[PDB]
């Protein structure tokens, strides 16, 4: 909403004469209370020779691209000078508004006499847009016949001394998008008496003889007041005098004809949206009623909306008059040979309107009001308001007809229910005690009725305060008029807090064992790439294809969520790669989302209760699962280039690391067990258990999945579901022995087809206590053991908890050890040494 | 061709076998090490407090006689302050010490902040006894002094349980018998109630603790008609040893990676 | 000659803006509270006053779950997390929640589509307008500091009343020390408290 | 916290190091009569009477746990600890006693500090044998002074700082 300084000046004058404030004063002021100055345009400054011409011969220049124009200006003191100009909006005998050389118009610029497509020009005709007077639409500012004699001073005819504030108003405020409004708003800030511009001081009340139109009103669509006045006889070729035009054109809205541009004012003016029916284009009864499926109406601007069952309409026996409170139709809409109109003046169902202009895309200015309800009280005093100013400008008269249905029954008093509230309940709130009385005089100005009992108010909200609905509302409006800079700070006690827990710890020992590790971490998209199953080749019934899908993504081909983390993950690995970042390392700890069942929503549950424990374990089962998890990713190099050698690729092996570092930061072991699954490579996919509980996967990625997706030969990854790995709190107590340890290496041989970790728990497991440390050194093949048999090397650290451990005692254990591993996984002693 | 590439499948798919890989053996080439047991009992010890709204504060570990003894309300011939139980800087008679708890730490810091002051000092502290299973010279010691307008001994009861049950578990108390401290008037001993084990939850004394002595606050400027304040005092070995079944102090300040390493990285 | 064999990596930024944020809480005697990002309709809007024909909850401004009216959709702010932690726990709540947030922003310099929020809330006996400057402005000197403070300038919130808006004063830099708009702020409103 | 993470992640084991230097381990490291280090601010009442004066640094008590590590057979170590040291500037000078109805002026408190020796914070760390172990990767990588560098740079990357390395002797 814009408006501007002078108009918004003129009404709270009314009730404080000389009232004027700096627009930076005003800016701060409007700050202060709770309303969003977007934006001050003091219009724009001009200097030296622009005044209002009259256009007294044109010549239409031929043989150029444009339509060209060489017009005789009158400028006064019968004055004409030859100006060039390319518009097309004006014709011989129209005031026009003319810089000629020496002028500077807003934005530096110095108009002096060019020669121009042939012929001199001694200066050019404005636009608005170049006057900075108003928005730029296609060619330049015409004004009203009579607005001023040719010679007269631009910037004082223009008014260009005023400023336009633009705001943008809360939908709590919607008694505020007026001039109405802001008026009071100001004179409370300000401590001024108020006149308010739809009092019947200021709109005497039109005579009431007899219906202005016949009316019929299907109440459950949610109209709560609907009147009718006419103005017959109106010359159609008459303009809006120039006053009129300004203020429109200020506040953003073209001017078009009296008919037209009256309603805009009045909506300006006191914030009540007005129409302007053509009353001869009417057959027959006005109708308001539903849509019908399917049915249909042409608005003003020749446009078909399909309409929607819920969508009110005002209809008459030939077709539709308006989609009500949105805009008018067609088939009744003023035009240019209109003599007799009938004015619109009715307030529709703020969630109605709310619904029907979101679905069809149409926030005209009305619509925008009726959202945030529009005062009730003052449709008549708009209507009858429209109706004067309508006679007074385009010459007809305002029929004493009035029509004026105010529900079934009638209502005759539009207030709120009163709010009971505690007369100091603002001093609690704000942590401030007011002086006596605040709370009260308050409360009044901004137009309530307040009576008092003893210690508790009782407070009657006016009609175009409908957000004012329980002592919190009340809260709000003292505390911004004695100003929020005034409420101290002061820490509350907090209580001893728990501080984190132990998942919230996890997460973030996680973070830092990756990131030491040399893991980037990215922060994943939850909006899967398009067929990225598709390129991992997962079966059809794969339950990671089993999304939840959202409704409007901002990419049409991405609507899924991801079940896995890997996809963002992967992304992020081609962006690096892409721009020459090729030895990357990533890592993500997020939830995904994996749906039970067909999205099932359960329905609403009444907010003047809280919900019982059934109904949040319904709300919680109605949801997707979302566990935590962590995963990574690996390309290029892992240890990279250097002095001490060429470096190492990424390999599935670092993708085991990973694990390991996880479960290290997560006080868990884990174990890996061999596994197909896609998208890794099946010969080095590794399951994840704790335990026995699979918490996912890691290894190196499937060669043809990385070639479909374009990732980086080699390419490693690794997802874990955190919320599968368990809570641990070891309180570890090492037995620490000092007696000296005995080393011996052993070699067994075993079919290439039994894990390495598998003969060693067998050693473990044969040896006993003794073994202190088992490690893995060598893995050698060969001819001579076997074509599919292997050959491990363990070393092992044998130590007693109490004495010297002697070498026979060693190798008790060590024949205990390999006679386990022969017992277990079918191994042979190769050799052993010290 | 309805079987050309049927094959031509299945040979694609022997080829990733034969790339197959013992996805169980070791890819820890960096070993992981240890944070130090008694620092990261520290570590969550501090946390437990700053979650509660109180600040660490540090101080020299060679520390004035002044700070050690005599602010805290010690008398100029108490037996603490001999030879016997206390490291002294040489030479004789130099107002110069190793100290013997962490409390200065706190006068330091009642001397330096406006009040009210919550605060924790947690550090090594000395004194003579003999290196055994259950003594160590040098220990980690983890000290509270709050001192604030209507502190009383129910405050001290309520911020001692808060720390048991952060230590040990939701079912943890302590219960306060009387005793004595110089720092302190009146002065109990702490015992917590370890539920979670000790192969069967039983008392165990933990420290001490007590409301701040009066002449402590005028040895620095604080008046005691105005505001109250209580201590606490907790060892760290002492903590760990009977929580975790850690039967030889030794193994803690030996420094053998064998005693760190099961406890995890600390990260 | 250099040595890093092993070379560092990074928790990401916002991570660790959001370790500061929440460490600066506890220290305060706050907990963090966390919750699901695909969130009941129940817990985004309703039990947050929002009206049921409220613009937000159209197609425009929030993420929803297919198919078409089954009360389910991506989170547009936190504040649920905080009504699951007010059923779920006993009075005094004092209660962090820092997590992913989606609104339909197109993602240009300014604006993300996923971003990451930090709301508080601090229900209790007596609180006032003057406790939420006091939170306000110890988070402000704890994140840009200790010559930062808060102002708050009144605006409007479904969930919140009175509503304001929280500029903050960043003397560090910026070139130049000036006023911010960091974030919004309120009374939580009495109809969050029934429901 | 952040260098003892920092540094535990690459393979680091803290110890707690003890104040109380070997003896004469200046004169096992050859160090001249006047090197700093050996100004020791001395203990009057040791629990080992060779073994009176107090760390100047940390080393000394590190190499300490290293030797106790490799006598029992764990010969691949890395420590390190965090914990001040003791560096006096001047001979044991002590200020008398101050009145305790009172509270000591701020200058009191300044001559008390001035008395004390300093006490700055180090952070130190040995390292020995292997720092990659044996494995199927490979016979593994035995320490080197690149290693000790490296650990330079993990504790400036945890404090934030950077660092520049400069032949020394």
């Amino acid at each position: 909403m814009r408006l501007p300084y002078s108009w918004l000046r003129e009404v709270v004058a009314v009730g404080a004469s000389g009232w004027d404030v700096t627009p930076g004063e005003l800016e701060q002021t409007l700050l202060r209370i709770g309303h969003e100055v977007e934006e001050v345009i003091p219009l724009g400054p001009v200097d030296g020779p622009v005044t209002v011409g009259r256009v007294a011969d044109i010549e239409e220049l031929t043989g150029y691209k444009k339509p060209i124009r060489a017009c005789a200006v009158d400028i006064g003191d019968r004055q004409y000078r030859e100006i060039i100009c390319g518009a097309t909006n004006f014709a011989v005998g129209d005031l026009v508004v003319v810089a000629l050389p020496g002028a500077t118009l807003p934005g530096g610029f110095t108009i002096s006499a060019r020669k121009a497509y042939g012929r001199n020009s001694d200066g050019m005709i404005c636009s608005a847009a170049e006057l900075n007077l108003g928005a730029d639409h296609s060619g330049i500012l015409v004004l009203p016949p009579g607005a001023a004699e040719p010679g007269a001073d631009g910037a004082g005819v223009l008014g260009l001394d005023d400023v336009v504030f633009h705001l943008a108003i809360t939908p709590d405020r919607g008694y505020c998008m007026s001039v109405r409004g802001l008026a009071r708003e100001l004179a409370c800030a300000y401590d001024l008496d108020f006149v308010d511009p739809a009092s019947n001081s200021r709109v005497p009340p039109l005579p009431i003889e007899g219906p202005a139109w016949p009316l019929t009103v299907q109440p459950e669509t949610g109209v709560r007041r609907f009147a009718l006045r006419p103005v017959i006889g109106i010359d159609p070729a008459a303009v809006s005098p120039w006053w009129l035009q300004r203020r429109l054109l200020l506040c953003g809205i073209r001017a078009t004809c009296p008919a037209v541009d009256v309603t805009n004012y009045v909506m300006l003016e006191l914030g009540h949206p007005m129409h302007a029916h053509d009353r001869n284009r009417i057959s027959g009864t006005l109708g308001v009623r539903f849509a019908r499926s399917g049915e249909t109406a042409v608005t003003l601007d020749g446009i078909e909306r399909k309409l929607d069952t819920a969508d009110v309409l005002i209809v008459d026996d030939a077709a539709t008059a308006a989609i009500g409170g949105v805009m008018g139709a067609a088939s009744t809409e003023v035009r240019a040979d209109s003599t007799d109109v009938l004015l619109e003046a009715a307030i529709w169902d703020p969630a109605a309107v709310s619904r029907t202009q979101r679905r069809l895309h149409l926030p005209s200015e009305a619509a925008r009001r009726y959202e945030r309800t529009v005062d009730p009280a003052i449709s008549v005093a708009a209507l009858d308001r429209c109706a004067r100013l309508l006679a007074d400008i385009a010459g007809g008269e305002v029929s004493p007809t009035l029509t004026d249905w105010r529900g079934d029954p009638p209502c005759d008093d539009w207030s709120p229910p009163p709010i009971r509230m505690g007369v100091d309940v603002p001093d609690r709130i704000a942590g401030v005690a007011y002086p006596q009385g605040t709370t009260a005089r308050r409360l009044a100005q901004i137009g309530a009725v307040v009576t008092h009992d003893g210690d508790t108010l009782t407070v009657t909200p006016p009609s175009w305060r409908p957000d004012l609905r329980q002592p919190a509302d009340l809260v709000e409006e003292v505390l911004r008029l004695e100003g929020l800079e005034v409420i101290p700070s002061v820490l509350p006690p907090a209580p001893a807090g728990r501080g984190l827990t132990a998942g919230q710890q996890r997460r973030r020992t996680i973070g830092r064992s990756l990131a030491l590790s040399g893991y980037v971490e990215i922060l994943p998209t939850p909006f899967l790439p398009a067929g990225v199953f598709d390129l991992w080749g997962l079966e059809a019934d794969d339950s990671r294809r089993m999304t939840t899908r959202v409704l409007n993504p901002l990419e049409a081909d991405r609507p899924q969520l991801a079940t896995t983390l890997l996809p963002a993950l992967l992304e992020a690995l081609v962006r690096n790669v892409s721009r020459g970042l090729v030895d990357v390392a990533l890592f993500a700890i997020a939830q995904v989302v994996q749906p039970t069942e067909q999205t099932r929503g359960v329905g609403l549950i009444p907010v003047d209760r809280r919900p019982t424990d059934d109904e949040i374990a319904m709300l919680d089962a109605s949801l997707p699962r979302q566990p935590q998890h962590v995963a990574a990713v690996l390309a290029g190099l892992r240890e990279p280039r250097g002095p001490w050698g060429p470096g190492r690729p990424v390999e599935a092996a670092d993708a085991f690391e990973a694990v390991r570092i996880i479960a290290r930061a997560s006080r868990v072991d884990v174990t890996l067990r061999p596994a197909q699954y896609l998208p890794w490579h099946p010969g080095r996919c590794a399951q994840v258990f704790v335990g026995e509980s699979s918490v996912g996967h890691a290894g190196q990625l499937h060669p043809a999945v990385i070639e479909r997706s374009g990732l980086p030969k080699g390419t490693c990854a690794v997802e874990l579901n955190l919320d599968a790995i368990p809570c641990s709190a070891p309180l570890p107590a090492p037995r620490v022995s000092p007696y000296p340890a005995v080393f011996q290496d052993v070699s067994l041989v075993v079919a290439a087809d039994i894990p390495a970790q598998a003969v060693a728990d067998a050693v473990r497991a044969g040896a006993g206590d003794l073994l202190e440390d088992i490690a893995l050194f060598d893995v050698f093949t060969g001819p001579q053991i076997g074509e599919h048999r292997k050959s491990l090397t363990f070393a092992l650290r044998f130590r007693a908890p109490d004495r010297t451990l002697t070498e026979d005692d060693a190798s008790a254990a060590r024949d205990a050890a390999v006679q386990s591993a022969a017992e277990r996984v079918g191994a042979v002693l190769r050799g052993w040494k010290l | 061709d309805e079987r050309l590439a049927t094959l031509r499948a299945e040979r694609d798919a022997a080829v990733l076998v034969a790339e197959g890989i013992d996805v169980t053996l070791p890819s820890t080439r960096v070993p992981a090490g240890a944070r130090h047991p008694i620092i990261m009992l520290a570590e969550h010890v501090a946390d437990t407090f700053i979650a509660m709204g109180w600040e660490l504060a540090e101080g020299p570990e060679v520390e004035t006689e002044q700070f050690n003894f005599d602010a805290l309300n010690f008398p100029a011939d108490h037996p603490a302050r001999g030879e016997q139980d206390t490291f002294y800087i040489a030479p004789e008679d130099s107002r110069q010490l190793l100290r013997t708890h962490t409390s200065p730490v706190q006068i330091r810091t009642l001397l330096a902040r406006e009040l009210p002051v919550y605060i924790i000092s947690i550090g090594r502290t000395f004194r003579t006894d003999e290196l055994d299973a259950t003594h160590t010279p040098i220990f980690h010691q983890v000290e509270g002094l709050a001192v604030d307008r209507g502190l009383s001994m129910a405050h001290l009861r309520g911020t001692l349980d808060a720390f048991a049950r952060a230590e040990f578990g939701p079912s943890a108390r302590t219960r306060i018998r009387p005793h004595f401290f110089p720092f302190t008037e009146p002065s109990a001993e702490v015992d917590v109630w370890f539920a979670n084990k000790i192969g069967g939850a039983a008392w165990v004394e933990w420290g001490g603790c007590g409301m701040v002595h009066p002449n402590v606050l005028r040895a620095t400027g604080i008046d005691p008609d105005l505001y109250s304040g209580f201590a606490f005092g907790m060892g760290l070995e002492r903590t760990l040893q009977f929580r975790n079944g850690i039967p030889d102090m030794r193994d803690m300040v030996e420094g053998d990676v064998r005693f760190s390493l099961p406890f995890g990285v600390g990260a």
